[PDB]
RNA sequence: GGCAUAGUUC
DNA sequence: CAACGGGCGGAACTATGCC
DNA sequence: CCGTTGTT
């Protein structure tokens, strides 16, 4: 994992998974796995920080960008079957925090969770509100308004 | 056991009863109405090593519009009755002057004594009923309407009446398990008397073919 | 089931009958004994020298409960329930050891 | 602590998941219920409630109270991923 | 003689006729002793329960016990059957060289890779036939591409 | 509850504990210590052993007892078996069998393999599993008619199969013959005749109709179910039955069969 | 009557369909009719019991006079002359309508 | 109960009958290696098998992320406070929901249910 | 397709194609549908 | 002109 | 008991490739 | 999935 977020040896697109109770290491280098980035949590607070915001909000005029960000180690990309040793929390500011004990072994935190939605239902306003038949329909329906 | 043994018989006997009753055949209420104690006290409480053998349990019983018109029924005590057992029950009712007859098996019949059995329809009617047929009475299950047998006379009346020919009637097949326990051949036709929900009655008929 | 077992039911016969000593030699039933039907053979390969066998056991099970009339009652009910002799053993053992049980 | 007995006729499993049901239910019932109640005289739903023209007290109930329970193919929301149903809880959670 | 043997393993190779033991596949790989293939196999011999298991597979190795006869036997079976035996024999070793387990290696020195591989997958059904593993699903997306 | 046990299917497997095959040809050593009293008591024959083991809890909740299993061992395989068993006296309940090409080891896995999956102790074949639950519905509880002539609803207990053999359950022993039912057709129709079978179709058309609430008229289940079981035998609305009937090859043709058809008239 | 519903209907179930709906034609005839129902009525229950018996036998269903026909049509009418025979019964004529 | 093997060809041993001295010996069908057995019992066959896992758990699973802990049951050995806990984990185990724990100090890998 | 041709005839039997009996009376009554209602007997549950 | 495939509405 | 064959919603509207 | 026809 290591080598894998300093971009050394392995790229970023490889995917590493420790069955603990199986007792198997499985590494795929496959092309065709599907895979978010995810950001990740050290001991139970973001390695992303107000100097990686800044350096991000300068954006312009000063060549620092995704790429940059993710050779610092900061964000990650996760498969599908790498997601299933792993402890995300929906919201920093919310689940890191001291709570009634859950979980103190958080793993990766979600970006925004928002963005499990597809190009046609990203545009329904509060769909959380809605019914899910009625989201489906609005994201058929999205695909023939005249614009 | 000889109590389960004893049991099986008693309701064989009963159930046979009230298939000749049915019949028109003439039973007597007494006999129609044994309580198992009595039936032990009359022939055995004990089967096995006893006085019930699956014999002497024969039944001989006349028509009540013809006491020359007879029927037995016959306890074969083999699990696989056979052709030559089949011949002896067809000697004694030549001899004793029978035409029908029943027989309730144990188990099973051989297919060759079975078709030995058809092969004498018009001189002898002989009938196969299993021991497991005949620890209900299938006509007392409240999803079964009554049935009633229809005369000659009847018949075409009613033909005359409603202006059908016999293909146009609902069928009924001989190896029914009503029109077994009936005794019906092909071409007589049985009436259906049901309660209705629209009607409050509806007499149905339906021929046997 | 039914070819399988058809089969299985052959085979066991013709192993069975493989492994029979070749002659099914028919030895007679066994004479006596205060015992009741001493002369029956309703029980097949039952003896008289098992009578006498589980006389014992009676007779020393009511003498310390406390009588050789009342042990031939014990064994002729015993003896007409029995149909088969490991029944028979069997009976004759649970009385006497749950009334050894009363007794102690 | 294994002090739950098993009713006769179901397994450990499924008497436990019919005691969570059935709590739950109860809990959405009187949800609504409280939400039914407590309606005004002037209020539209109620309007097109009581006249039978379109709509149920269960859609007000899920409007004002509480959505309820989601079932897949008549069970509970199964597990998807190794032990857990997302990979924001725990392994091993029967919690609502 | 089916109740008694109750479960075996079978293999179904590609571009052949019909099923195979396992055993005479692990034969035909160059392996004969019991002990060898288990050691392939059973990875911990303190399991009775996966010896046992096992076992009646194992019964099926009571007529063969050579790489020749064992090739024999697997090519029998071929997409076309020969006329003659060695070209069938060389059929089976092609088959068992060029179709069975293609990610694992084609070299002439594979076998002894392609008997770890094909005792693993025999290894985890036993697994999935004890209870001590969850059966795959279909529609889990990381089992997809 | 006695019903209930009459009604189940249960063989060797589903009360045994546990089971084992030994080699031990001394009747007084024994290899196990556990049986030592009573088989001395109880003591040609093979060296071989099959001894099991029977679970108290199975073993006590049907209601068995050691010598009925005994003797259903001996009707299932007569005398050529020995057997000796144990009393619930003692913690461990123990049976022991031994036999009174053809090699024994291998005999005696068949012996407990079919002792163990063929045995059929207890209940009738092909009935699963039986529940036991109180009625809840005006339909499936028993209403008689008082001596002041009300109808009163009783409560009495019914029962629910999984399986389904009616014969026997009608031939048992304290079960009503008129009110018993199953939702089998083929069943139905071979047990009790046409008119029965009309009837049940009816009721069960009616009962998956009414599920919903909704209502439909009678004459037209009447209709439906007349023209399904008007010939004398169940007539499936399929292919099969539709050509059955004796019909012009016209209409025929034009439903799941026309050049057959037309080729065959 | 009562008898033979009370074997057709087990269980007690008094809902049931019919063709004519006689207790709302009741109604209408005391609407129509200016019925008062405070008052002795000139409705002899002789003339109840004999409209009655006349209109059951207008009411055919089954056309003939042969023993068949006639018990075809009694089967064919059996539940509604008994619902009829019920409602228009002189003392409920002469208490409730 | 176990396989044992010859030490000649290397295969199963079966078990043969020696009708002479009333003894078990075990014999292959390759070569004629003999042996005498401690077990005397050719075969065993549980039908309740319920497993306790304590066996089958490893010791491990105490560094998975996604398991829940728990500081009020102390491990019984080491007295460490934060225990790992999760039910049978595997199939075939009835419907038991019973959990089962495993300490997380290192090298302890006491594996306990209470 | 099953009950296509089965028809009310002038006899007021109802009849298939081929002129086989299916009902001697349609609905067992002789009635149409849309013309029956829903009714109380009011002499069957009252006690004696 | 016809065959096939894809998408969409109810 | 095994192998083989027929059966599987209703309408409607665009487009594109090919013989 | 389940009605025919063959093989045994
Ligand atoms: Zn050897
Ligand atoms: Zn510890």
């Amino acid at each position: 994992r290591k080598l894998r977020r300093q971009m050394d040896i392995i790229v970023s697109e490889v995917s590493m998974i420790r069955d603990i109770r199986e007792r198997e290491i499985r590494i795929y280098t496959d092309a065709g796995r599907i895979c978010r980035p995810l950001l990740i949590v050290e001991k139970q607070k973001l390695l992303l920080k107000k100097r990686h915001i800044d350096q991000l909000k300068e954006r312009e005029y000063n060549n620092y960008s995704w790429q940059d960000l993710v050779a610092s180690g900061v964000v990650e990309y996760i498969d599908t079957l790498e997601e299933e040793t792993v402890m995300l929390a929906m919201t920093p500011d919310d689940l890191q925090e001291k709570e009634v004990a859950y979980c103190s072994t958080y793993t990766h935190c979600e970006i925004h969770p928002s963005m499990i939605l597809g190009v046609c239902a990203s545009i329904i306003p509060f769909p959380d509100h809605n019914q899910s038949p009625r989201n489906t329909y609005q994201s058929a329906m999205g695909k023939q308004a005249m614009g | 056991d000889d109590e389960e043994e004893t049991y099986r018989l008693w309701k064989i006997r009963k159930t046979i009863m009230q298939l000749c009753h049915d019949r028109g055949y003439l039973v007597t209420q007494d006999g129609l109405d044994q309580t198992l104690e009595e039936f032990k006290a009359q022939f055995g409480g004990k089967p096995s090593e006893g006085r019930p053998r699956r014999t002497d349990l024969t039944v001989l019983v006349a028509h009540n519009d013809d006491p020359t018109d007879q029927m037995f029924v016959f306890f074969p005590e083999e699990p696989k009755v056979g052709i030559k057992t089949i011949k002896v029950y067809c000697q004694r009712m030549q001899e004793e002057n029978i035409t029908r007859a029943l027989i309730v098996v144990q188990q099973g019949m051989t297919p060759s004594a079975k078709q030995s059995l058809v092969d004498m329809a018009p001189k002898y009617i002989l009938e196969q009923f299993l021991q497991q047929e005949l620890l209900i009475n299938i006509t007392e299950h409240e999803l079964v309407p009554e049935h009633v047998v229809m005369t000659k006379e009847e018949v075409t009346e009613l033909l005359a009446r409603y202006k059908l020919r016999e293909n146009q009637l609902p069928r009924i097949q001989a190896g029914d398990p009503v029109a077994r326990y009936f005794g019906i051949k092909r071409g007589q036709v049985v009436k259906i008397i049901r309660p209705s929900e629209t009607a409050g009655r509806y007499i149905t008929y339906r021929l046997v073919q | 089931d039914e070819a399988h077992k058809e089969e299985w039911n052959l085979f066991y016969q013709k192993q069975m009958q493989l492994r029979k000593g070749k002659d099914p030699k028919i030895e007679e039933f066994v004479p006596p004994c205060p015992l009741k039907e001493a002369s029956s053979r309703r029980i097949p390969r039952l003896t008289v020298k098992a009578r006498e066998h589980c006389l014992r056991l009676l007779e020393e099970a009511l003498s310390s409960n406390r009588l050789r009339a009342k042990a031939v009652e014990l064994e002729h009910e015993t003896f007409r329930n029995a149909k088969v002799a490991n029944l028979y053993k069997a009976s004759v053992l649970k009385k006497v050891a749950d009334i050894h049980r009363a007794s102690k | 602590n294994n002090e739950l007995e098993p009713t006769p006729g179901n397994t450990l499993r499924q008497t436990f998941e019919n005691q969570v049901n059935r709590i739950l239910n109860d809990a959405r019932d009187k949800t609504g219920s409280s939400a039914q109640k407590s309606l005004s005289e002037y209020n539209n739903f109620k309007s097109m409630v009581v006249s039978g023209a379109k709509g149920s007290k269960i859609n007000i109930s899920q409007v004002i109270a509480v959505v309820g329970q989601q079932n897949v193919e008549g069970k509970r929301i199964p597990f998807g991923f190794k032990h857990r149903t997302l990979p924001h809880f725990i392994k091993d959670d029967y919690g609502p | 003689k089916k109740s008694a043997i109750g479960q075996r393993i079978v293999a179904t190779l590609p571009y052949i006729k019909q099923e195979v033991p396992i055993i005479i596949v692990f034969r035909a790989l160059g392996f004969v002793s019991d002990r060898d293939i288990l050691e392939h196999i059973i990875y911990d011999f303190e399991d009775p329960e996966m010896m046992e298991m096992v076992k009646p597979s194992l019964d099926e190795a009571f007529v063969i016990q050579e790489q020749n006869v064992a090739l024999n036997f697997i090519g029998s079976r071929g997409a076309k059957p020969g006329v003659t035996k060695e070209k069938r024999i060389k059929y089976a070793k092609e088959v068992l060289q060029k179709e069975m387990l293609p990610h694992v290696g084609v070299s002439d020195f594979c076998e002894t890779k392609k008997a770890y591989f094909l005792g693993y997958m025999v290894h985890r059904l036993l697994l999935a036939a004890l209870g001590r593993r969850e059966l795959d699903d279909r529609d889990h997306y990381g089992n997809k591409r | 509850k006695d019903i209930l046990c009459r009604l189940e299917h249960t063989t060797l497997r589903k009360v045994t504990a546990n089971t084992a095959i030994y080699y031990d040809p001394n009747p007084q050593s024994t290899v196990v210590a556990e049986d030592q009293e009573w088989v001395n008591v109880y003591y040609r024959i093979s060296p071989w052993l099959l001894r099991v083991e029977l679970d108290r809890k199975h073993m006590t909740d049907r209601k068995l007892t050691m010598e009925q299993i005994a003797e259903k061992i001996n009707a299932g395989f007569g005398d050529d078996l020995n057997c000796i068993f144990n009393d619930d006296n003692a913690e461990k309940l123990v049976l022991r069998i031994r036999i009174m090409k053809m090699d024994d080891d291998v005999f005696l896995r068949c012996i407990e393999s079919n002792m163990l999956t063929d045995m059929t102790l207890q209940g009738i074949e092909q009935i699963s599993k039986v529940y036991m639950h109180l009625p809840q519905t005006d339909n499936k509880k028993k209403i008689i008619i008082t001596e002041d002539g009300e109808f009163k609803a009783l409560q009495e207990w019914i029962l629910e199969t999984d399986g389904v053999s009616l014969m026997r359950v009608l031939s048992e022993k304290d079960v009503d013959p008129v009110r018993t039912t199953s939702n089998d057709i083929v069943e139905i129709f071979t047990v009790l005749g046409i008119e029965a079978v009309r009837k049940a179709l009816e009721r069960e058309l009616y009962h998956v109709i009414s599920f919903d609430g909704s209502y439909v008229n009678y004459r037209h289940l009447a209709l439906l179910c007349d023209t399904m079981t008007c010939r004398g035998h169940l007539m499936a609305i399929t292919r099969h039955g539709v050509n059955r009937q004796d019909t012009g090859p016209l209409m025929k043709c034009s439903f799941e069969e026309t050049v057959d058809v037309l080729m065959e008239a | 009557d009562r008898e033979v519903l009370r074997v057709i209907f087990p269980t007690g179930d008094s809902k049931v369909v019919l063709p004519c709906n006689l207790l709302r034609m009741i109604w209408n005839a005391q609407k129509i009719f200016h019925i008062n129902p405070r008052l002795p009525s000139d409705l002899h229950p002789i003339k109840v019991v004999e409209g009655v018996k006349e209109l059951s036998k207008k009411l055919v269903i089954v056309n003939g006079d042969d023993p068949l026909s006639r018990q075809a049509q009694e089967n064919a009418t059996l539940l509604f002359n008994i619902h009829l025979r019920s409602t228009l019964c002189s003392r409920r004529m002469a208490e409730e309508f | 109960v176990g396989i044992r093997f010859c030490q000649e060809c290397n295969n199963m041993l079966y078990p043969k009958e020696d009708k002479e001295n009333r003894i078990l010996l075990y014999a292959c069908r390759n070569c004629d290696y003999q042996q005498e057995a401690d077990n005397s019992c050719i075969y065993v066959n549980k039908i309740t098998h319920e497993v306790d896992e304590l066996t089958q758990i490893i010791a491990d699973v105490s560094q998975d992320p996604t398991l829940p802990r728990t500081e009020d049951h102390p491990c019984q050995k080491c007295g460490h406070k934060e225990a790992v806990f999760f039910q049978s984990h595997s199939a075939r185990a009835e419907d038991a929901m019973r959990l089962y724990y495993v300490c997380t100090a290192p090298h302890c890998g006491h594996r306990w249910t209470e | 397709k099953s009950m296509e041709s089965v028809m009310v005839k002038y006899d007021a039997t109802v009849r298939n194609s081929i002129n086989q009996v299916v009902q001697l009376r349609y609905g067992e009554d002789g009635l149409a549908g849309e013309s029956v209602e829903f009714q109380n007997l009011a002499t069957l549950k009252p006690s004696n």
